């Protein structure tokens, strides 16, 4: 059983910022990459970002590249992502999830093992 | 896939020349290394080495 | 278990001998090794000025006198025993090969050679 | 952390991040003979190492990730056992024959490499 | 340190007396007796000796 | 993207085909394409991975493979519990890393 | 123009021209000893600095531009002070306490670079 | 195929596919005095040669491709002379004379370059 609970803010205005947090439990979660995938409200999954299990590599979708950071701390098992700018566009269910990448000693993902439920953000 | 590492904690068993140290004898006077105020000493866990003191060059 | 004492042999072999205060001693352990199974213990010793050291011939050293009365206090840390061989085993005193006094003190030492290049495999491709 | 040699009972991944630790320790006439003869060999057994590291392609790196495939009959286990079971020593014991093969392969590819780069200039 | 039969100033063995050898049932081995506590001797030549 | 934007069906017991096309330099190059069930209002579960690989977990009512740019999930023995929005996705490549294709309805009759 | 340490008195940026000069500078049985103790030396001390900005990622060059951020309590002075007026003899005073604490973290800083090119690989 | 200065009488687009192989050959206490110089020598030799392709930027390499154009006077001939008629025995004494001026042009050119790139980051 591991557990991912997102948490923060679901409405702010366009032009502002907000900060998203992950509580991961039932893991090592250090041994693990990390990414946050979109939920548009009326469609499909889009990836947004991801970083590395050591937290040293970030990657970013364009559309977010110059807006969104996205952050780990292995000490609280947390990962972050700080909305900046926010544009209408970007109302979707922010899901945080596990996998994504590997660390070149260990098998590869490419995958998403576990979800977490889902933040929802608002942007008015 | 293969990559090359340098750094390995990795040894083998070897006779090589030691040399003295020490902190008008007939042994060890002058051509003898001052020894280390602070030697240090590590241990190492997991490790099993066989040792023979019979064949100790 | 009996002990017994030495064999015969040169004096440099059959009694204990040691380097104290400046002369050279050739002291009798019969007193010592002398019992079946398990005030003081006094052996009487020898001294020599003429020394051939180890086991070599043809550099003898003559050792100068001490002046004045000599004393000494140590502490007997081990033995070198030779069995002597069917109910019972006799150990008797051994030695004359210095390297079984050094073979005491670095049982535990051992010397090795590092060797740091190493491959494995990784899932990288440069 | 550990000094020398400390992350020698690790796994093999666990290890590897001490490599500096390791690479740091490489570095009476008669007498001075023998202490002259322990520090000339010291210097050219870490030199031919220098040597061939630079001929692989892979000068001044602790890790360096080359272009030779792994060829499973030099040792059939996935990344799980080699870098989380695995110690250094039992490694290095495990592949012992293959060592001279990989060493020359290393080497061709390389040379195959280096003057690729050139034509490519 | 030089000596025959009895091993002196040396180091003591941590808990137990402890026997060593290179094959214990050879006779023609030594035996090695390491002690866990020092036997104390005292050696002495009682003469004034003069030196010229 | 990835596509496959109708809906899919049967009944009971019936097996249904989702497919999944992509293009070469993606899905037809990188052996990485996943599977996702989200039932409506929960978190996506991961059904298939890398290719025909299933978690611990889930069923072997799922399977699936490729052929081409074209990558398919295959449901056998399908129940009233499949009744979730499929979603494939690959793995494409360095600077683009994930795309998704959209979710196809499974109607179970 | 100079000759080797003609620069010394130069300051930091006038010099710092001037690092192939000096850099190419480092290379009777008992007098035999003595002589060969002394290139003995200067062998292990080149070697030694080679091996330290080898670990720092610095091979084979004179000028290593790295990633470790100037801490201010090390010397509180403009880029205008030290390069224009100081000269090195004056700067290795006035750091003299804070140059086993870069070294260190001038490894640091390679080690985690080493793995990140490697998970990108 | 060849061994240790097989190819010396190959032409030298022919030989220089064998630099690794000349490269690996270059790694009574008075006999030891003798033996000691010998082996400090070998090591003393080495590290000119390696301090020398450093301040030039080819450290690590076999092939070093550089940014100093050939000037004609040096040798007036066509690529198909130089790599596929002459040997690097006959072409070594052809341009004795001018090593000096292309070793000092090499270290200029490395200067600048080293230069450039500090100024860019
Ligand atoms: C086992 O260990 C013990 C303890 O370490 C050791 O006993 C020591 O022996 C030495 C030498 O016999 C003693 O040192 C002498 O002490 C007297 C005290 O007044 C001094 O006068 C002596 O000086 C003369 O010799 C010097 C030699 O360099 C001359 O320089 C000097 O001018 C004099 O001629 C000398 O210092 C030492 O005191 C004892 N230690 C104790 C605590 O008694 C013992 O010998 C070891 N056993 C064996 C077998 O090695
Ligand atoms: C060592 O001391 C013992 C004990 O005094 C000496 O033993 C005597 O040896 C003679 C030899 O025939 C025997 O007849 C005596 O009976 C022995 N004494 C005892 C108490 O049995 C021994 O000779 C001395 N060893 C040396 C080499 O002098
Ligand atoms: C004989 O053995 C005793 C016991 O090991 C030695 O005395 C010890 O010496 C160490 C040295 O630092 C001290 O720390 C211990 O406290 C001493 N023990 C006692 C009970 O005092 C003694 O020095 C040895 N004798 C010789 C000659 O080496
Ligand atoms: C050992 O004791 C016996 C007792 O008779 C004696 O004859 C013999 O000489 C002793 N050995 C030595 C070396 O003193
Ligand atoms: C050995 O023990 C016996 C037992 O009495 C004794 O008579 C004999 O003298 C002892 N030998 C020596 C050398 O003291
Ligand atoms: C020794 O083995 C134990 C087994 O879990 C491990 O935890 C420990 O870290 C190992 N030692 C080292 C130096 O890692
Ligand atoms: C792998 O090694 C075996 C022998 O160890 C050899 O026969 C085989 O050809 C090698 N594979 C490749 C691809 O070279
Ligand atoms: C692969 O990993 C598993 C651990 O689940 C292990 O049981 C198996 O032996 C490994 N396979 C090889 C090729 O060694
Ligand atoms: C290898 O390490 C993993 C770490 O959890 C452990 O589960 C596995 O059983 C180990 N394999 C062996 C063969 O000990
Ligand atoms: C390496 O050679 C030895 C020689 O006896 C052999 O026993 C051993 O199995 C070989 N190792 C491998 C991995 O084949
Ligand atoms: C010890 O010596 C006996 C004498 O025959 C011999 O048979 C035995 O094998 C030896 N032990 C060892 C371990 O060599
Ligand atoms: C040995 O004991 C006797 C018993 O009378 C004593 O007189 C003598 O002085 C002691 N010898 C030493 C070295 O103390
Ligand atoms: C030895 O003789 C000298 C002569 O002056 C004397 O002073 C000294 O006290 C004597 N030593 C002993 C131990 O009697
Ligand atoms: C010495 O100081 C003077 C002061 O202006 C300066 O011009 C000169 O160049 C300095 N020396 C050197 C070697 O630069
Ligand atoms: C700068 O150095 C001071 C002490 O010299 C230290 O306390 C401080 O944390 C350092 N700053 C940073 C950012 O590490
Ligand atoms: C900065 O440069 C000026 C020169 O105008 C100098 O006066 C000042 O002391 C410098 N500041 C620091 C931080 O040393
Ligand atoms: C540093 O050099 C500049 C060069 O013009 C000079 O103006 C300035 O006063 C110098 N600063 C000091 C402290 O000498
Ligand atoms: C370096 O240490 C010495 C020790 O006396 C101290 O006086 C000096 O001020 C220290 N340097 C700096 C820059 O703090
Ligand atoms: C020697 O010259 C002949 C002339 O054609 C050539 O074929 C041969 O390969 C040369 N030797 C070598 C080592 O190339
Ligand atoms: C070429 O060399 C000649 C002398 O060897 C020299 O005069 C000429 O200027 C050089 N050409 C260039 C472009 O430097
Ligand atoms: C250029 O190549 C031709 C071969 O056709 C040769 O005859 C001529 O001498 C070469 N020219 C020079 C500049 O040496
Ligand atoms: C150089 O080699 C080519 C190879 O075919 C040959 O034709 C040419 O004549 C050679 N030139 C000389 C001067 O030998
Ligand atoms: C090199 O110098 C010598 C000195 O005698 C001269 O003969 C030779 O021609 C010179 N080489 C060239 C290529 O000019």
């Amino acid at each position: 059983e591991v557990q991912l609970v997102e948490t923060g803010g679901g409405l702010v205005q366009p032009g502002g910022s907000l900060k998203l947090s992950c509580r991961a439990s039932g893991y090592t979660f250090s041994s693990f990459a990390m990414s946050w995938v979109r939920q548009a409200p009326g469609k499909g999954l889009e990836w947004v970002s991801l970083i590395n299990d050591r937290g040293g590599l970030t990657f970013y979708v364009d559309s977010v590249k110059g807006r969104f950071t996205i952050s780990r701390d292995n000490s609280k098992n947390t990962l972050s992502l700080q909305m900046h700018s926010l544009r209408d566009g970007d109302t979707a269910v922010y899901y945080c999830a596990t996998g994504g990448m590997s660390s070149a000693l260990q098998s590869s993902k490419y995958y998403f093992d576990f979800w977490g439920q889902g933040a929802l953000v608002t942007v008015s | 896939w293969v990559t090359v590492y340098y750094g390995v904690p990795v040894w083998k068993d070897a006779e090589t020349t030691l040399f003295c140290a020490s902190d008008h004898n007939v042994w060890a006077t002058h051509a003898c290394v001052p020894t280390d105020p602070n030697p240090q000493e590590i241990h190492l866990e997991n490790v099993t080495e066989e040792f023979n003191m019979w064949k100790n060059n | 278990i009996r002990f017994a004492n030495s064999s015969g042999g040169d004096l440099e072999v059959t009694t204990h001998s040691f380097n104290c205060g400046g002369e050279f001693f050739y002291c009798n352990t019969s007193g010592l090794f002398n019992s079946t199974w398990i005030d003081s213990i006094t052996l009487p010793c020898r001294i020599k000025q003429i020394i051939n050291m180890w086991q070599r011939i043809g550099q003898a050293m003559y050792a100068p006198p001490i002046q004045g009365v000599i004393r000494c206090v140590s502490n007997i840390t081990g033995l070198i025993l030779t069995r002597d061989g069917s109910t019972t085993e006799t150990f008797r005193p051994g030695g004359g090969d210095m390297r079984d006094n050094w073979r005491s003190e670095l049982y535990k030492y051992k010397v090795v050679k590092i060797e740091p290049l190493g491959v494995a495999p990784t899932r990288c491709k440069r | 952390f550990l000094g020398f040699l400390g992350a020698a009972g690790s796994t093999m991944g666990a290890a590897s991040m001490t490599l500096t630790v390791q690479a740091r320790n490489l570095l009476l006439t008669v007498w001075g003979i023998k202490q002259l003869q322990a520090r000339v060999l010291a210097v050219e057994r870490y030199l031919r190492d220098q040597q061939l590291l630079g001929i692989w392609g892979c000068s001044g790196k602790l890790i360096c990730c080359t272009n030779v495939p792994w060829n499973s009959s030099w040792s059939n286990r996935n990344l799980s056992e080699i870098w989380d079971n695995m110690t250094w020593l039992q490694w290095d014991k495990e592949i012992s024959n293959y060592t001279q093969i990989i060493y020359g392969l290393l080497e061709e590819s390389q040379n195959q490499q280096e003057k690729n780069e050139q034509d490519l200039l | 340190v030089v000596s025959t039969q009895l091993l002196l100033n040396g180091s003591l063995a941590e808990e137990e007396v402890m026997i060593r050898s290179e094959n214990i049932t050879n006779n023609a081995k030594n035996i090695l007796v390491q002690f866990n506590t020092p036997v104390q001797i005292n050696c002495t030549r009682p003469n004034n000796n003069t030196r010229k | 993207a990835l596509t496959q934007p109708p809906s899919v069906s049967g009944s009971p017991g019936q097996s249904v085909t989702i497919s999944c096309t992509g293009t070469s330099s993606d899905i037809g190059s990188y052996n990485y394409v996943s599977w996702y069930q989200q039932h409506p209002g929960k978190a996506p579960k991961l059904m298939i991975y890398d290719v025909t690989q299933r978690p611990s977990g889930v069923s072997d009512r799922f399977s699936g493979s490729k052929s081409g740019n074209t990558a398919s999930l295959t449901i056998s023995g399908l129940q009233a519990d499949d009744e979730a929005d499929y979603y494939c996705s690959a793995y494409a490549g360095r600077q683009t890393f994930y795309i998704f294709g959209g979710g196809t309805r499974l109607t179970v009759l």
